[PDB]
RNA sequence: AUCGAAUCGCCACCUACAAGACUGGAGCUUGCUCCCUCGAAGGCGCCAAGUAUAUUCAUGAUCACAAGACA
């Protein structure tokens, strides 16, 4: 059904509160709103309390028994490999370039902004070249249905001639 | 040491020379510029930019219009000594692009020795085009949560 | 005889000859943000005149109004003479109908980000109500 | 309509086009209440609203107890001249104009003036099609408002029940716009795709630095 | 033509649609496993038409509506 379910050994994400964004592992479930969470990678993820509404399951689950002791859970989690699976992600990438851009100084959104415009400006060299082959823009599609049209007419004596006279006459 | 000394200063300690400042208000408002100087007497602090690369020439300007930034160049070897309040004091009129020799020829040596120190500098082009660049509030940005 | 001619012509040219390109904002820029004015201190019994409440967008919590306590705030709108104005004589560009009323941001007001605003001297018409109020950066204690 | 007079004094003064800032808001599955209250507070505020597809609007309930509702609201009426009494409006636009000029002070200037400051219609019409992206109130929407499991109704037919007499012809011009929608969004499908294959080659020629600073603040 | 004014993001990539008790794709063992673009970013715009040792800025003299506005 690709939704993860709550259960013992479950990886979460901490949504607000002081321990924003971290992860931990789900040891026991105490009722329809509380669960315990523990982490011995993380320092700040003692074994404690968290309210069900503050929590979203993630894709690892830790084979684990409920009210597992410590050196168990840790023993489990290096041999399940979830944590360096996980930072492999894109919205585990997401989370620390968030973290990142809060730090940032003046001088490094200024990098970032020549980094966005760099980029831009060759996007659109790119799709230049690649436009006048195959006509995909407004105006690229205007000049292909115009020309064959113009051109036709465009070969008449009596147009020849005016073009020629207002050429010269320029 | 003493408050009626010329040396006495209570500038905060952002404000140190080198460093590279956002100017805030009047006619030069959202440049940036390097900061060279603080007047005696607790007195204003003069910038240049220089002008070659984004038109702000030496000028004083009171602290509380900028902001300073963490981003600082050693101009330790510019030799800042003849910007003197003497320079500024202008001669009283009464009764009713010009620049004088002695502007001009501090302005070109000044922004000779900080074009130089810029350039010894590491980071030296990526500083030149931060100093060209421009500070503008656009919709959607909050500066009150910004580390500057 | 007619127009069509030349116009086509100058529109091949005119559609063929051009590329990709984009707006580019380069004029002067802001250095305020942005505020309204909702109003003055009141109660149920009645509205206190001498401190408005003024809110900035992007300012959501108490915290964001922290920092903006002591900058200047500027109330600009026109009447229907020329008067007099700073450097009258010195910048004659600056005469206009134009005008300015200033004041400073004093504390927060609520859990929101509202700010409490005085006013030097007189306290702002009530026909800004619901209109545009500038907040500046200065002075700054960056 | 425009008077000769402002014509005459836009082509002496010469300017091009202009649009006030306007936010147009969707108000398809929507607390009715809870949406009135956001959009009064942003009219005092001083904002420019106009909002569309009011036939699709919520209340919580049954249909059969709204419109019980609306038909003890339509009994109230002057019983000595009743051409002076309260005006029961049927359309839902106009029902959401009426909850929105309920919470606002009406008999002021300043409420009169805010009040005026809203236009309301139903389904979209093509004046408003193009002229940007629509929002939506995240803290009144139905999906997060009401619990799941109990019924609710649609204001479009609480109000062809007691007396709005154009809900066919409203879902008609919404069945020809969204066909018509459909069609060009299928078309334009190349261009998107070839921006988006150009901002993916542009990478390999971008200097390697500007790639690494995009790859640390995650834009890559 | 009086008129001096307040307003300070724009796009021909958002400007189509539907659902939150089911969103990329499969598999049975129905909550787990496997595969993929890895499932919390509309695009630009912020001073060289683009990231390079190119280029005029003052005396508008320390704040003052922004002395400027068809991006
Ligand atoms: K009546
Ligand atoms: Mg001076
Ligand atoms: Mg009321
Ligand atoms: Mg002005």
């Amino acid at each position: 059904v690709k939704s993860h379910y709550i259960c013992a050994g479950r990886l979460v994400r901490i949504l607000r509160g002081p321990r924003q964004d971290r992860v931990g592992v789900i040891v026991d479930i105490v009722d329809a709103n509380r669960v315990l969470v523990e982490n011995p990678e993380d320092a700040k993820m003692w074994r404690h309390v968290q309210n069900l509404k503050n929590v979203e399951p993630l894709k690892y689950c830790v084979s684990v028994s409920r009210n597992c002791s410590a050196k168990a859970l840790k023993d489990a989690l290096a041999s399940s490999k979830a944590l360096e699976k996980y930072a492999k992600t894109r919205t585990a990438a997401r989370v620390e370039a968030k973290k990142a851009c809060a730090v940032s100084t003046d001088f490094e959104r200024y990098q970032l902004r020549v980094a966005r415009r760099s980029r831009a400006h060759w996007a659109r060299k790119v799709f230049d070249e690649k436009d006048a082959k195959t006509p995909v823009s407004w105006h690229k599609v205007a000049l292909k249905k115009m020309l064959k049209k113009a051109a036709k007419m465009d070969s008449t004596e009596g147009a020849k001639r005016r073009m020629q006279k207002a050429i010269a006459a320029r | 040491v003493s408050r009626k000394s010329p040396e006495y200063t209570t500038l905060r300690k952002s404000c140190a020379p080198g460093a590279i400042a956002i100017i805030l208000a009047g006619r030069f408002r959202g440049r940036r510029a390097v900061i060279l100087k603080q007047l005696p007497h607790n007195g204003p602090l003069v910038v240049s930019g220089p002008m070659k690369y984004n038109g702000v020439p030496i000028r004083r300007i009171d602290s509380r219009y900028v902001i300073a930034t963490s981003t600082t160049v050693d101009i330790s070897s510019v030799d800042t000594a003849p910007i003197t309040a003497e320079v500024f004091q202008r001669p009283k009129a009464e009764k009713p692009t010009l620049v004088s020799d002695a502007r001009a020829q501090l302005q070109k040596k000044i922004d000779a020795a900080l074009i130089a120190a810029i350039k010894k500098d590491a980071q030296g082009k990526e500083k030149a085009g931060y100093l060209r660049s421009v500070f503008t509030v656009k919709p959607g940005d909050a500066p009150h949560r910004w580390n500057w | 005889t007619s127009k069509v001619h030349s116009q086509r012509s100058k529109k091949l040219h005119q559609l063929s000859a051009k590329t990709s390109r984009v707006n580019r904002n380069r004029k002067a820029p802001r250095l305020y943000m942005k505020g309204t004015l909702a109003g003055y201190t009141r109660g149920l019994h009645g509205q206190t005149k001498q401190t408005a409440l003024v809110r900035v967008e992007n300012v959501n919590t108490r915290e964001d109004a922290t920092w903006y306590v002591g900058k200047r705030v500027c109330y600009v709108y026109h009447g229907k003479k020329v008067k007099r104005c700073v450097r009258w004589s010195k910048a004659p560009a600056r005469r206009s109908t134009t005008r300015a009323l200033w004041g400073r941001v004093t504390r927060p007001h609520g859990n929101a980000g509202m700010m409490r605003v005085k006013f030097n001297g007189a306290s702002v018409p009530a026909s800004a109500i619901g209109r545009r109020i500038r907040v500046y950066l200065y002075p700054s204690q960056i | 309509f425009p008077s000769r007079k402002d014509a005459f004094r836009a082509q002496r003064k010469g300017a091009k086009k202009h649009r006030p800032e306007i936010i147009v808001i969707d108000l398809k599955d929507h607390v009715l209440g809870r949406a009135a209250a956001v959009v009064a507070k942003q009219l005092l505020l001083g904002k420019k609203i106009t909002v569309v597809r009011c036939e699709q609007l919520n209340i919580a309930g049954t249909e059969i107890r709204n419109k019980i509702k609306y038909l003890q609201y339509l009994r109230k009426r002057k019983l000595t001249n009743p051409t002076k009494g309260p005006f029961h409006h049927r359309a839902p636009s106009d029902v959401f104009v009426r909850t929105v000029r309920s919470m606002l002070p009406r008999y002021t200037k300043r409420g009169m003036k805010a009040l005026n400051s809203l236009v309301a219609y139903e389904g979209i019409p093509p004046n408003v099609v193009r002229t940007g992206g629509r929002v939506v109130i995240p803290r009144a929407q139905r999906h997060v408002c009401y619990r799941s499991e109990r019924p609710y109704t649609v204001l479009g037919n609480m109000c062809k029940h007691v007396g709005w007499k154009y809900s066919d012809v409203v879902a008609n011009l919404e069945k020809a716009r969204v066909e018509k929608a459909s069609r060009h969004h299928e078309k334009q499908a190349k261009l998107r795709d070839a921006w988006k294959s150009a901002r993916k080659e542009a990478l390999a020629k971008m200097p390697k630095h500007n790639v690494e600073v995009l790859k640390k603040f995650g834009y890559a």
